[PDB]
RNA sequence: CAAUUUU
RNA sequence: CCGCCCGUCGCUAGUACCGAUUGAAUGGCUUAGUGAGGCCUCAGGAUCUGCUUAGAGAAGGGGGCAACUCCAUCUCAGAGCGGAGAAUUUGGACAAACUUGGUCAUUUAGAGGAACUAAAAGUCGUAACAAGGUUUCCGUAGGUGAACCUGCGGAAGGAUCAU
RNA sequence: CGCGGUAAUUCCAGCUCCAAUAGCGUAUAUUAAAGUUGUUGCAGUUAAAAAGCUCGUAGUUGAACUUUGGGCCCGGUUGGCCGGUCGGAUUUCCAACGGGGCCUUUCCUUCUGGCUAACCUUGAGUCCUUGUGGCUCUUGGCGAACCAGGACUUUUACUUUGAAAAAAUUAGAGUGUUCAAAGCAGGCGUAUUGCUCGAAUAUAUUAGCAUGGAAUAAUAGAAUAGGAC
RNA sequence: UAUCUGGUUGAUCCUGCCAGUAGUCAUAUGCUUGUCUCAAAGAUUAAGCCAUGCAUGUCUAAGUAUAAGCAAUUUAUACAGUGAAACUGCGAAUGGCUCAUUAAAUCAGUUAUCGUUUAUUUGAUAGUUCCUUUACUACAUGGUAUAACUGUGGUAAUUCUAGAGCUAAUACAUGCUUAAAAUCUCGACCCUUUGGAAGAGAUGUAUUUAUUAGAUAAAAAAUCAAUGUCUUCGGACUCUUUGAUGAUUCAUAAUAACUUUUCGAAUCGCAUGGCCUUGUGCUGGCGAUGGUUCAUUCAAAUUUCUGCCCUAUCAACUUUCGAUGGUAGGAUAGUGGCCUACCAUGGUUUCAACGGGUAACGGGGAAUAAGGGUUCGAUUCCGGAGAGGGAGCCUGAGAAACGGCUACC
RNA sequence: CUCUUAAGGUAGCCAAAUGCCUCGUCAUCUAAUUAGUGACGCGCAUGAAUGGAUUAACGAGAUUCCCACUGUCCCUAUCUA
């Protein structure tokens, strides 16, 4: 087991702790996760005081908001593209929190024009009725759908990968935009 | 230990669970949020329209003053992001009948919203552990020293 | 385990070991009694010199106090319970007067004696 | 270390027990608490200390394994249950109906009560608040927490309860002039009724403190314990009276009461 | 001016 | 004062000190390397399995000359989809244990050398105590069997409180 | 310390005596004695000791003065009173006193809200012997005798009180374990199916926690006024 | 019971020590030995080694029993008893011992958890589970997978186990229904509208995110843009909720979704009821368990303030082998250099850091006694550590357990 | 004191490149060492500018030991010009 206190680890003033307690169980962290790409093989430990935590490796699908509200869309992620910390993630397809993912992005624009249907830009009883009810709302933003074009679309991580066993960010949005498409755009 | 529009970073700093809406655009271009801190303490005029994230911020960001409190003096700001402060008491001691001077001294983050030097009589707060040694954050400078702007040459 | 018991031991020796006129005011005292040894002439010494070293750091103290008045008037009232100071020295500092014989007037072999009902204190 | 200690011995006690060291042993630890912490009382303490009907330890044991002696309304058919505060506790035939009040001096009583009266408590209400299916939730000072209150009490008042249901009847305030019966400290119960209190914010907060003998005296705000407004007092008041009158008197009027 | 011991 | 005391040397006993051995042992942390074992993990898949069986090794029927690919009975079959799962096994961390280098501390062996103390019996002298007979003491340099002596600058603790 | 070198008052014995006594010597480490470790409380010419002398940051210690003197009222304790009463008495004043609030040129923190609380407000009615002496609805009428808010009081040392300081042990009340060390119990009624007191109290340093004082020891803003309502 | 005596000289007065004196829960030892009343006892050095015998299991009426025992009744004819086992559940993490290591470390007081997890004790708390949400197929009640046991074995031994024969459940693993209103996305239809409406249905909770709400001083209005309950229609004008803190993004509610689905009974004992629609019509009490959340206790974890003997013949100590911070991630039960990537160059210190010694577990506490002390405290209590020496471990709410395990010496 | 023919080895040093007796004796190193080292000294016959005693650097100077390295050896084989 690798410990988690300080009665190892010199002190402020560089005195060394000569130690005692040589490690218990309470104190125990232990090898990390380092999740990576792959449908779906996760197993489970069980611990502290009886609880679950849910080791994730190869996740496939999560959901991702406007995030004007919140709609939580059933996605599929892809791969990995950028992050923070280091890059030591991009090269082997590992995805953190705070991290840079492309996910999908093909039923968002399935969603956004077929429950509008406006249609931008490369009839029944009820369209007139709640369709034609929500006019005026459709205009949002060119450099959040200028990549809706292509296909495909960026996204970040909120949710812990490896410790709750989910995936669950958002893509991003306005001059978060603007700052992570002025970091990796620096490069050719 | 920072300046100049203080996105500064290999991540992006912004406050969690704190959303604007980008398609309202409204006058006030701002969502920011603050806090009462307790204790009687009011929150200083900066801490409002601050531009700094920094999640040890005590105002700002996220602890809650709920300890010991304490006051002392600075002995530097030369410490980035953080402040070491000397307090200085006596002790008595019972065979001797005689007072003796022994210290001990603190460090202690601070608000980037206060500008303090060598000094600067200051009082401080006891925080969940920012760091390995530190847990305490500033609370309010008043740094009542002669000259509060006075001399012309 | 169960509890400590406690006891203490109930006589100090002198300190200057043995003179003559330390010892032949022992004898005539405690031999017209005539007791054991000197292992309760002392004892009886002992918690004399035991309620004076009580009594004056009261004494240090002065009236409307709690202890000057609450036990001051109790071990005074109980010198007169066990018979030693008699009923004309409720006064505070006539405890510290008093000294041998008086301890001695009122225990069993003693006072038998006086009584008439022994012939003598060896008899007793 | 390793897990919770089950063995407490004497002379560890809380005092207030009155135990003594030449039986001397491994104390009777409570059980697990239903109120508060071990200034509780469990059952076969109380039995054959001032009770005075226990003997053996198995023969409390083979007293209260017949649904004999009841408390609340229930019998709590283990052994070391502890007791609360002003707990009621309805015995058996021959109808010696009891209840524990703390005495002048921080000791318990020997008191015993009628059936009137004998079917309410005074919790020391200290968390209301919402919780889930956004029910307004109650605590009191058993825990015997109670749905749907009447909202506005106020925190850390006392209430009369129900003790066959939740259903608090009458609730009670907490200003200046009352009647206070504080538990905690050197000087826990005389009364005190009110004659003030302070801000003292965050730290603690302070009641001042003073009954018929008028002197006064300040207490932390977490042991005082209302049971009425001035002049009301609600339950079967005990014999000692709640003065703690002083100690040359009391020798003196023991000097007295004896009838010499 | 010669000069040193003496159980 | 026929007082007392000072050293060298001779014997008798004992005390630590310094010692060649690129000394030794224990312990602390380390120096580079070796890596057990139990973990997480990539695999692994032997050995048990489930829904479905086209046909029949078996035989009995949706009723009937056989009148229809069905209850009939085990697995030769197609495997479709999976699951549990032992050995083995890749990679990371924890590293017990071990080797080599230091440093520090603790004890310890060691041929011999150079002191010091004690007992008074000594053998050469008599420097010190009188002005100790050459006044005496402190630094310092040199000689000197031995205390010692001598040169210098001091000082009186003297042998002068005085021209 | 000295005894013993042909009678040892010290040796070995016999008698006698002294000591403690159911315990008594010895051995080692300790505390008092030791004012031979010294803050309270050492010595420093000759007994051991005052730097060869002078700078010097520490650290320790550092001239003085920054509101006195009052007068008036109010009640508080204790000892007294021909004692009036039978160690109880004490209205009255005295003495010893201490505390608050005023006027003293006068800090007598700033206000927001309802309670405040009262007439001085106020029609007067007066159910009443005195005509807000016994009470009533009462206007700008005292704004807080109380909670919860803005507000920011140079910063400490000290000291009063209270809280805390587990409990046993150390004290200390009570209590005939036959006495005592000890325990914390017991004590009495009818013995015709019971009455009842207890299991006190105090110390428990320093560090905090609230709480009054402002002498004592420091501390800061109005010299260029970027002062103050 | 705040105290002193012998000894430097032919005699004196002093500094000054040596010795004598007294006490020790402060240990052995010599001699001697009548009586009660309570008790310290392998800490001193060798935390060195252990032969042996024990020290931790358990059952009610209320989990599972065809003992192929004994009951032996009266129904208990499937059977209810006492049950030998053996599964299932809780205990074994508390106790008891010792002091080896351990000088801001433990520990004493003092705070805090808005920075966390809880086995039980107590208190309250799930009609909706069906997506075949109409071949649910049984809930008037499912499946296998096995123990003791039977009969066959090996090895010399060990609490060593095999193949074969059935078998159980509060064990595993599935599984559907309980009344009921109601809110909302969508929309059979026709008819064109202020568009109405059938009904496709989602609607218990948890896990994970994204979002919103979570009020407030002095009181009313003017202009414009859609532009009303009643309707003199230039008109009366909006009705409207707040928990709690000193302080929150808190507690909570609803959105828009996700989940190897977590959760909501396939269990037992006494009494035997009520009502007629006399039939598994229907109600039908109390225990004994057990499960989702939220509090109480038991806890456990960190945690700020001060206090820790001796040595400068230890003056600098730390940082690529994290030192001191920041950011981002991991991991934890949970903040944080606790570990990693990047960036910065700091942090303590003559008020004694760092290093070394300790015959140093800390404290409450002992012995001594004018005042102020000095020296102890391994040990009858509190708290920490260890179970030859280190290291890692699965179960379990809680072990880095050692009367549990694996490896090395 | 004493005698030759004048004064009799002082400070140092050693079985040393000076010591036959000699492979002097003691301790260490290795299984074994007449070789080393460090001590002893009445030294056949050491010794003070015929210079004595030390000594950092350096040496195609002499010498012993240890670590790595190898056909020097066991124990030889083979190939090329």
């Amino acid at each position: 087991g690798i410990s988690r206190d300080s009665r190892h680890k010199r002190s402020a003033t560089g005195a060394k702790r000569a130690q005692f307690r040589k490690k218990r169980k309470f104190e125990l962290g232990r090898q990390p996760a380092n999740t990576k790409i792959g449908a779906k093989r996760i197993h489970s430990v069980r611990t502290r005081g009886g609880n679950k935590k849910y080791r994730a490796l190869r996740i496939e699908t999560g959901n991702f908001s406007w995030a004007s509200e919140g709609i939580s869309k059933k996605t599929r992620i892809a791969g990995v593209v950028y992050h923070p910390s280091n890059n030591e993630l991009v090269r082997t397809n590992t995805l953190t929190k705070a991290a840079i993912v492309q996910i999908d992005a093909t039923p968002f624009r399935q969603w956004f024009e077929a429950h509008y249907g406006q249609t931008l830009g490369k009839k029944s009883k009820n369209a007139e009725r709640k369709w034609a009810a929500r006019a005026a709302s459709a205009k949002i933003e060119s450099s959040v759908e200028s990549q809706f074009s292509a296909g495909r679309l960026y996204a970040c991580i909120s949710s812990r990968p490896g410790q709750s066993g989910r995936c669950d960010g958002y893509i991003l949005e306005g001059e978060e935009l603007a700052f992570y498409l002025r970091r990796l755009t620096a490069k050719k | 230990s920072t300046e100049l529009t203080v996105q500064s970073e290999r991540a992006f700093q912004k406050q969690p669970h704190i959303f604007n809406n980008p398609k309202v655009k409204t006058s006030k271009r701002t969502k920011r949020w603050y806090k009462n801190a307790g204790l009687g303490f009011k929150t200083p005029k900066t801490a409002i329209e601050g531009s700094y994230i920094d999640k040890k911020c005590p105002f700002t960001g996220l602890v809650s003053i709920r300890g010991k409190i304490l006051t002392g003096t600075v002995v530097s700001t030369k410490m980035h992001r953080t402040i070491v402060i000397r307090r200085a008491y006596l002790h008595y001691i019972p065979k001797y009948n005689r007072y003796e001077k022994r210290h001990k001294n603190v460090p202690v983050h601070v608000s980037p919203a206060f500008r303090v030097q060598v000094g600067d009589i200051v009082t401080v707060g006891q925080c969940r552990p920012i760091s390995k040694t530190v847990r305490f954050n500033v609370v309010k400078v008043s740094a009542a020293a002669g000259k509060a702007n006075k001399q012309f040459a | 385990p169960r509890a400590p018991r406690t006891y203490s031991k109930t006589y100090s020796t002198p300190k200057r070991p043995y003179e003559s006129s330390r010892l032949d005011a022992e004898l005539k005292l405690a031999g017209e009694f005539g007791l054991k040894n000197k292992k309760e002439i002392y004892r009886i010494s002992f918690q004399l010199s035991k309620i004076r070293r009580a009594a004056r750091d009261l004494l240090t103290r002065d009236e409307k106090d709690p202890k000057r008045l609450f036990e001051g008037n109790a071990l005074i009232r109980r010198l007169v319970r066990v018979g030693v100071l008699s009923e004309d020295k409720k006064k505070l500092d006539y405890v510290l007067a008093l000294k041998v014989e008086d301890f001695l007037e009122r225990r069993l072999q003693t006072q038998v004696y006086k009584l008439g009902l022994a012939k003598s204190v060896h008899h007793a | 270390a390793r897990g919770p200690k089950k063995h407490l011995k004497r002379l560890a006690a809380p005092h207030h027990w009155l135990l003594d060291k030449l039986s001397g042993c491994y104390a009777p630890r409570p059980s697990a608490g239903p109120h508060k912490l071990r200034e509780s009382l469990p059952l076969i303490v109380f039995l054959r200390n001032r009770l005075k009907y226990a003997l053996n330890g198995r023969e409390v044991k083979a007293i209260l394994m017949q649904r004999h002696v009841k408390v609340d309304g229930k019998v709590r058919t283990d052994t070391t249950y502890p007791a609360g505060f002003m707990d009621v506790i309805t015995l058996d035939a021959t109808n010696e109906n009891f209840r524990l009040v703390y005495d002048v001096k921080g000791r318990f009583a020997v008191h015993r009560i009628t059936d009137e009266e004998a079917s309410y408590k005074l919790g020391k209400v200290k968390k209301v608040q919402l919780g889930k299916k956004g029910v307004p939730y109650v605590v009191t000072h058993d825990g015997r927490t109670i749905r749907y209150p009447d909202p506005n009490i106020k925190v850390n008042d006392t209430v009369k309860i129900d003790l066959a249901s939740g259903k608090i009847t009458d609730f009670i305030k907490f200003d200046a002039g009352k009647l206070v019966y504080v538990t905690g400290g050197r000087n826990l119960g005389r009364i005190g009724t009110i004659v003030h209190k302070e801000r003292h914010d965050g730290g603690f907060d302070l009641v001042h403190i003073k009954d018929s003998l008028d002197n006064t005296f300040v207490t932390r705000l977490n042991n005082v314990f209302v049971i009425g407004e001035q002049g009301k007092p609600y339950i079967s008041l005990p014999k000692g009276k709640g003065i703690k009158l002083s100690i040359a008197e009391e020798r003196d009027r023991r000097r007295a009461q004896q009838g010499l």
